[PDB]
């Protein structure tokens, strides 16, 4: 996978 | 209640504005958004393993008391961000 692709599934 | 969230301690407050983020009061999204850019432009996620972040040697892994972390498995990255934001 893609860093900020797995990075923007996180939550808040 | 307020527009902001949080604000972000000493060495926090440095690796988001080392990512382009301006003040230092923020939404957690500015604080998740800025971080995420921090470990990209200093690329530190491993090029072959992407959810691997090796920190060690950085001061965001002084922060997390780690040498690395996984985005898949991010419970020390959310420990490090409730010690190191301050609500408002």
């Amino acid at each position: 996978e893609t860093f900020s692709d797995l990075w923007k599934l996180l939550p808040e | 209640i307020q527009i902001n969230q949080v604000r972000p301690k000493l060495p926090l407050l440095k690796i988001l504005h080392a990512a382009g983020a301006q003040g230092e009061m923020f939404t957690v999204k500015e604080v998740m958004h800025y971080l995420g850019q921090y470990i990209m432009v200093k690329q530190l996620y491993d090029q072959q393993e992407q959810h691997m972040v090796y920190c060690g040697g950085d001061l965001l892994g002084e922060l997390l008391g780690r040498q690395s972390f996984s985005v898949k498995d991010p419970s020390p990255l959310y420990d490090m961000l409730r010690k190191n934001l301050v609500t408002l």
